DNA sequence: TTGTCATTTTGCAGGTACTCTTATTCAATATG
RNA sequence: CCUAAGAGUAC
């Protein structure tokens, strides 16, 4: 129950929530520090070589 | 089961000792219990 | 009961 | 005023309350209990038992040495010194609390006892009785037996007699109240432990399945003896429809429930008529006789006392006594184990028989539906163990251990014939270590959480912690008897709701007194002794109980109660003693034991001059109290003890509160009988027979609830929320916070006393140490950014200092002697000769390894440089040489925190090794996500912050500091919030202070009239203009000052994210906690939600790639992971199966691999196979 | 060497590594390190 | 997170403050207020998980 | 702690009106409202700024200085 | 600073002190001045030195 | 050659996340 | 580092 059915995971954030009438229904506001910590791995492709190089 | 679980296998004659990954070290509680088991086994063997 | 509040019984 | 005997008004009672708090204080119970323990209980513990006698027999093989010796050691008076500290060099000097706090010492004082050693000698002549005589070697010589920790401001502390100037000199805050210990430099407070009272008979019904229907039990215990709990139970077998209704008693150390009549015959009452007389006091009560006949029918088999004693011995569980000595064994059981609280001596069989008859009488009354079963939640049946009794029982156990050790040492040194020395005998480490361990850790032994770290977040938080009671575990409900003794609405919301309670403002706990003077008074005044009491000749006799011990009967209870009341009202009887007269039950109970919770009340007498009931207190006493208070801020002093000693006020606990009638207020309820529609509806009770009057109803509240303005206009859960939430409010906890090295401290820049204030909050020093600010609040749906409890804070107001805070954090570091010459050293580690040096910069450290104050420090920077010696001459790791003889043990700053180093303190510990404390200061400025709340449970976080130009503004240019949503008001029904906003507006305009006391005659209509007289709309509405366009808002806005607290929950201390970080060593999963850069728990029911969504691949990615993915090899023959895989050589081999070409690799969580290996270690084979052997 | 202040005398002392941490004026065993000499910058906001 | 609607896929909007920001209408399925509630964020690490998270 | 320099809401400077306020309260025996009106604090924001201030700095000054020159 | 107030507390109080700004148009913003940190064309330097004698 | 009915023993586990602090690691007698 | 205990946040 403590390590197989449920376990601590990477790539997760937690913080206080606030309301925003100017956000869409399916949008979530993410602090810039959290966005700088959490990452996504994007495979280098001819279609996205330029922007990935710029991010690097 | 004839192949996987016979009744006489419910009696322990050989204890499988788990590797240190199971009981990483200040020793773990399992290490101390296994030391106690070994001490008791040696005492019984010497007495016999 | 339960447990808690075995069974009953067992 | 002019008339001396004129009746007082409701305003005058506050003078009485002022006098009370001038004499008692807020933490009076802690200090009183500790002073009682030190002054009297230690001597009693020392003197009781603690007389070690060792009789070394002659053992004479030859008659030449037929001499038997007897060594005895006795303990005389005990001397407790002022607190002092030893030192590494051996120099002992006086220790002050603001030295022990800094140096991590224990504020304790040594204990000495006058030990007298005597030796007796006798001639060992067989047959002749031995006669021992002194040899005139009487040696006596105090010895050091340990150290008792001393709570601050107690009678034995340096600060007890200190003046305000002296307290300032000693770096002690005058507002500090004391009542806590300093254990290893940490402030520890003993939570008052609740328990059921002893020596009280309680009768309880039983459920249908059980054979016993009713059980009468007493938790017998003696205070001046072994202090052991022996539970006697009297059980009535058989249900209502059953015929064999036999009553049986559960004696201690007996395996069976003996019938009651057997016990009566064993005690010495043979005839059935005498037994029934001892049980039933009414001849006409034939129902009880009919219900009790089965007992005598059962016991008819035994008709003799010796037979009954033999029966009990036969049932005795020892089973190691011959038949003729079973009688003696039973006698011992009935003397030293049956009802110990009555007596332990012999010759008092009649008293115990009478008490047993009384217990059976109560049981039969409850079974006959003549009285309800006793309520377990009645607060008069509960006792609060304070520091006194807790330390007393702990010290009793610890000193018993010490004296057993002394006896063992004496036996060892006399059997080995070695010399005897007192210093080698006593081991002060026993007492010292035991007390320090019990106070340092929560556990109370050798219960948990008895001692807790004193809460120093805010002054009110400290006060509430010092007056806290815990009940070990409906008990959670607020009982009726809780009125005026515990706060009606102050309790945690969690699992401890109702179990953890807080004392009312005026509630005190009795410290216990000796009941011998009261027993002598009773005997003198005409109490019949119980030995020669015959119920038939005295049918209507009132039974007199003292501390649960039936001492006899009185034939004129009215006069006895009147004279007892007079004696207690002139001080001849200690006022803590509670006396209850139950007329219907014809009982008189006197309680003097410790732990009883009481409160003061005005006394109402006949007052024949006015022809009607009136308070004993008049305008003259109020004038004298006012004069004394003014002189304190030359005439005769008039204190609270003066009111107590002249019969003006009385101490009443719940048991006595059962038998009195109380008037809520004097001005409306004492005198005999066009009303303001704005005033609340009250009734006069239509009854004039009052015995007491409430000093003030607002005193039923606790410390935390006394801060709430207009608590009677709020829904009660809101009051509970504010009570729990004001302890988290931010303010000034102490005035000397600049000289304290606390682990965490939060201080407001500009604390403000509330505009709406209560009368009870100037005894709590809230106006001197406020924990909030008066913010201009507007209740408006302005921008939609304050929805769902969010708030809009004015950014310009923040820029000018609103709710700005200081935050201090202290890091402590010691050097420890790992060996004789393996001492650690504070220094600046060098990368050339140090191991495990952290990635943080060491540059800010100077030569001694401590950052000088004033240097800005950021996260992960090293602030304390420490190294420890290790074994040299080791080569590994690639860059480890013999030069690396030092391992780095430095202390870095918190990863998520930064600031300016404020102060560093270097000193020596108890052992004499240098240790340091580093206090770092930063400033917390309110931002989006910080939590703020009014004093009415209206919590909320900052949604957004607008500058001044964007906020709505009134015609006068006033803009709100805060904007809160209207939708928070109607559902929560926090009317007190609106009333307090209106009152604060009026108070700010008029310059006065708003009296927001709960039960005053202050109405909304009057406040509105004052506000209208100031030129504003009477209901607080104001015409406001939109900030963006300047156009008028179509709706007028509720606008005004309101008191807000900044809570401890800031967003910067809660934000956390983790892409990849440290993993647990065992399960290879992310560690727990944001302080360790841990990972969030993807629990079971999150997995269930993802299953419901149908996203299988996301679940697999969460459970394998995000947490722990392990590749392990198995074989197709046996599913076990016992495959040796040399990957570099490309060789796979499962020994046993002897295969090398039938190996597979699988990806499973490392936790799964660990589970399978643990199952294998537990003789289970979880064989994993990669193909199906059976069809679906 | 490095400078410290007695917590009670408020006097200034210079301590080396081998010096026992005491105040020579009174004997107090609590010392506070002296304020740093490098300038400190604060934003008045 | 008593039901599946208490765990939903949102689109990131990077914002310059330390709180998660969400629409007011989505607070009902989450049973979330802004009186100090904290919330959790998980980032998919592959195209398959990303796609099924956005489409389911 | 010590009197705030400016009123939080409107920004009127009130840090120079503390000693005058105390002098008016003590020497002239004026009540709080009249003293506040005399100093020019007409809006209740400034009035609550000055009226509710607690001068804790006096307590801090009672303790002996840690670094005495 | 041997006083009872924190350094940033006093810094904040000093930042709230109103200063004469009649000729503020003749001063330049520090962000668009060629100096390194502060010069005479874009700033005014004051000194507070007090002793409790 | 079959029902009978009437006392004495039988196992226990308690929601989901999250934050912080504090203490403690067997003492002491005994032999190398 | 582990363990235990206590306090607390949102339900
Ligand atoms: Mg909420
Ligand atoms: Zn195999
Ligand atoms: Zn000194
Ligand atoms: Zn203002
Ligand atoms: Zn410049």
């Amino acid at each position: 129950r403590g390590n197989l059915m449920g376990k601590r995971v990477d790539f997760s954030a937690r913080t206080v929530i606030s309301g925003d009438p100017n956000l869409e229904l399916d949008q979530v506001g993410v602090p810039k520090s959290i966005a700088k910590t959490l990452t996504y791995p994007e495979v280098v492709t001819p279609y996205n070589i330029d922007r990935l190089t710029q991010l690097v | 089961n004839e192949v996987f679980s016979r009744p006489e296998w419910m009696i322990l004659t050989c204890l499988p000792v788990p590797p240190p990954p199971v009981r990483p070290s200040g020793e773990d509680d399992l290490t101390f219990k296994l030391a106690d088991i070994l001490k008791a086994n040696i005492s019984l063997e010497t007495l016999e | 009961t339960x447990p808690g509040v075995t069974x009953p019984g067992v | 005023f002019e008339d001396e005997s004129a009746p007082i008004t409701a305003e005058d009672s506050w003078a009485v309350i002022s006098a009370f708090f001038r004499e008692k204080g807020l933490v009076s119970q802690q200090l009183d209990s500790f002073n009682q323990f030190v002054d009297y209980t230690l001597q009693d513990i020392i003197c009781e038992d603690s007389t070690l006698i060792l009789e070394q027999l002659a053992q004479h093989t030859t008659e030449s040495d037929n001499i038997s010796r007897k060594y005895e050691i006795s303990f005389g008076k005990i001397y407790v010194t002022k607190p002092m500290v030893n030192e590494s060099d051996g120099v002992t000097h006086a220790l002050y609390p603001q030295e022990a706090r800094l140096r991590n010492l224990t504020y304790s004082s040594g204990l000495f006892v006058d030990v007298k050693k005597r030796t007796y000698e006798a001639i060992d002549v067989p047959g002749r009785e031995l006669k021992y005589e002194l040899i005139a070697e009487e040696s006596e010589g105090k010895v050091f037996i340990g150290r008792l920790p001393i709570m601050l401001r107690s009678k034995n502390c340096y600060l007890s007699e200190a003046t305000e100037s002296d307290l300032y000199k000693l770096k002690e805050c005058p507002f500090d109240m004391g009542g806590y210990f300093i254990i290893n430099g940490s402030e520890k407070v003993l939570i008052a432990q609740e328990r059921s009272a002893g020596n009280i008979v309680q009768v309880f019904k039983k459920a249908a399945p059980s054979p016993i229907s009713h059980v009468a039990e007493i938790r017998s215990a003696l205070e001046k003896g072994s202090r052991f709990i022996s539970t006697l139970q009297v059980k009535l077998y058989g249900r209502e429809g059953s015929s064999a209704r036999t009553i049986k008693a559960t004696l201690p150390y007996i395996k069976q429930d003996i019938p009651i009549v057997i016990i009566f015959r064993a005690l010495g009452i043979i005839p059935d008529g005498e037994i029934l007389e001892h049980i039933c006091y009414d001849v006409n009560d034939w129902q009880m006789l009919e219900m009790l006949k089965p007992c005598v029918e059962d016991g008819f088999v035994i008709q003799d006392r010796e037979t009954a004693l033999d029966f009990i011995g036969r049932r005795g569980t020892a089973l190691g006594i011959k038949k003729e000595k079973r009688i003696q064994y039973a006698k011992d059981i009935l003397q030293k184990e049956f009802l110990p609280h009555i007596t332990q001596l012999e010759g008092f069989e009649s008293r115990k028989a009478f008490f047993l008859g009384y217990m059976i009488n109560r049981l039969l009354l409850c079974a006959l539906d003549r009285k309800d079963q006793d309520d377990r939640d009645h607060f008069g049946k509960k006792r609060l163990d304070l520091a006194g009794p807790l330390l007393a029982q702990l010290f009793k156990t610890l000193f018993k251990k010490l004296t057993k050790d002394i006896f063992r040492y004496m036996q060892r040194t006399v059997e080995e014939a070695h010399d005897f020395n007192m210093k080698l005998a006593i081991n002060a480490k026993t007492i010292t270590s035991g007390l320090k361990y019990a106070l340092a850790t929560g556990n109370w032994g050798e219960r948990a959480g008895v001692s807790q770290v004193l809460n120093r977040y805010t002054y009110s938080s400290t006060l509430s912690h010092l007056r806290r009671t815990n009940t070990p575990i409906k008990p959670r409900q607020l009982h009726n008897t809780h009125w005026g003794l515990v706060c009606p609405a102050e309790t945690p919301e969690g699992q401890a709701c109702g179990l953890v309670k807080n004392l009312s403002l005026m509630s005190c706990i009795s410290v216990g007194t000796d009941p011998m003077p009261i027993i002598t008074f009773l005997s003198e005044w005409g109490m019949e002794p119980l030995e020669d009491y015959v119920p038939h000749q005295s049918p209507d006799a009132t039974r007199v109980f003292v501390n649960g011990v039936w001492h006899g009967v009185h034939r004129n209870p009215a006069r006895l109660m009147e004279t007892l009341r007079t004696l207690r009202r002139k001080g001849d009887i200690n006022p803590e003693v509670s006396m209850i007269r139950d007329i219907r039950e014809k009982e008189l109970k006197i309680f003097t034991d410790a732990g009883r919770v009481y409160r003061p009340l005005f006394i109402v007498e006949d007052d024949e001059s006015l022809g009607h009931k009136e308070l004993k207190v008049r305008k003259g006493h109020i004038a004298k109290l006012m004069a004394t208070e003014y002189q304190d801020i030359d005439v005769e002093e008039y204190t609270w003890s003066s009111l107590l000693n002249e019969g003006l006020v009385e101490y009443i606990d719940a048991e006595e509160e059962e038998s009195i009638l109380i008037a809520m207020q004097p001005e409306d309820l004492e005198p005999a009988e066009d009303v303001d529609p704005a005033k609340r509806i009250r009734v006069s009770h239509h009854a004039t027979t009052f015995t007491h009057c409430e000093i003030h109803p607002s005193m039923i509240l606790g410390v935390a609830a006394s801060i709430i303005p207009f608590p009677d206009h709020n829904q009660s859960p809101r009051n509970t929320y504010q009570s729990a939430m004001g302890k988290q409010a931010m303010g000034v906890f102490l005035t000397n916070y600049n000289v304290r090295m606390d682990t965490m401290a939060n201080i407001l820049y500009y604390p403000q006393k509330p505009l709406g204030t209560t009368r009870a909050m100037e005894y709590l020093k809230f106006r001197e140490l406020p924990a909030g600010q008066n913010a201009i609040v507007a209740i408006a749906c302005y921008s939609g950014y304050n929805q769902e409890d969010s708030m809009i804070m004015n950014q310009s107001s923040i820029d000018r200092g609103l709710f700005r805070s200081l935050f201090f954090r202290s890091y402590m570091d010691q050097e420890k002697k790992y060996g004789m010459s393996i001492t650690e050293t504070f220094e600046k580690p060098q990368r050339t000769n140090t191991l495990r040096m952290k990635h943080g910069t060491y540059d800010k450290l100077d030569d001694d390894g401590l950052i000088a104050p004033g240097v800005r420090v950021s996260g992960e920077d090293v602030i304390i440089g420490k190294t420890t010696p290790i074994s040299p001459d080791e080569e590994e790791l690639g860059q480890r040489t013999a030069y690396h003889s030092k391992r780095d043990a430095s202390t870095p700053l918190r990863s998520t925190e930064n600031g300016i180093v404020d102060q560093v303190l270097v000193t020596t510990n108890q052992d004499g090794l240098k240790f340091v404390k580093v206090r770092v200061r930063t400033t917390k400025i309110p931002q989006i996500g910080d939590k703020f709340a009014s004093r009415h449970g209206q919590k909320g976080t900052i949604g957004i912050t607008y500058r001044r130009e964007d906020m709505p503004f009134t015609a006068e240019g006033i803009v709100p500091d805060l904007i809160i949503n209207p939708h928070a008001i109607p559902s929560r029904m926090t009317v007190a919030h609106l009333i307090e906003c209106l009152l604060s507006k009026v108070a700010a305009l008029s310059g006065n202070e708003g009296d927001a006391s709960p039960f005053t005659d202050i109405t909304v209509e009057g406040i509105s009239k004052l506000l209208r007289e100031h030129g504003y709309q009477s209901r607080g509405f104001e015409v406001m203009y939109n900030g963006h366009t300047g156009k008028k808002l179509m709706a007028q806005i509720f606008f005004g000052p309101t008191y807000y607290q900044r809570l401890r929950h800031m967003v910067d201390d809660k934000i956390h994210a983790r892409a990849r970080g440290p993993m647990q060593v065992l399960t290879r999963q992310p560690v727990e906690g944001r302080s360790r850069d841990g990972g969030l728990r993807f629990g079971e029911m999150e997995r269930d939600c993802m299953i419901a969504h149908g996203a299988a691949s996301f679940l697999k990615e969460r459970l394998m790639e995000a947490s722990d993915a392990f590749r392990v090899h198995i074989c197709g023959i046996c599913g076990l992971m016992t495959v040796i895989a040399k990957l570099n050589h490309n060789q796979f081999e499962c020994k046993g199966c002897d295969n090398k070409i039938d190996i597979y690799q699988i990806h499973i969580p490392y936790a799964a691999k660990l589970l399978f290996q643990e199952l294998m270690a537990m003789n289970i084979t979880p064989r994993l196979y990669t193909d199906r052997s059976r069809d679906f | 060497t490095l400078k410290y202040i007695c917590a009670e005398c408020s006097s200034k002392l210079s301590l080396s590594r081998t010096d026992a941490v005491r105040c020579k004026d009174c004997g107090h065993r609590i010392l506070l390190k002296a304020r740093t000499k490098r300038l400190v910058q604060f934003e008045a906001r | 997170s008593l039901h599946k609607m208490s765990m939903m896929a949102h689109r990131v909007k990077v914002i310059p403050y330390s709180t998660f920001r969400l629409n007011l209408s989505v607070t009902s399925p989450y049973n979330a207020d802004f009186d100090g509630d904290e919330m959790n964020l998980h980032v998919p690490q592959s195209e398959e998980t990303r796609a099924e998270l956005s489409q389911l | 702690m010590i009197v705030p320099v400016r009123c939080f809401s409107c920004g009127k400077v009130v840090g120079d009106k503390w000693e005058s306020y105390l002098n008016l309260l003590q020497e002239d025996e004026l009540d709080e409202g009249t003293a506040l009106s005399r100093l020019g604090l007409k809006r209740y924001c400034c009035r609550r700024m000055i009226l509710t201030h607690v001068d804790l700095i006096e307590k801090f000054l009672r303790y002996n200085p840690l670094e005495k020159r | 600073n041997t006083t009872v107030l924190a350094d940033e507390f006093i810094a904040h109080r000093l930042g709230l002190i109103p200063l004469q700004s009649m000729d503020i148009e003749q001063l330049e913003y520090s962000r668009d001045c060629f100096c390194e940190d502060h010069c005479d064309k874009c700033s005014v330097v004051l000194t507070l030195q007090a002793f409790g004698e």
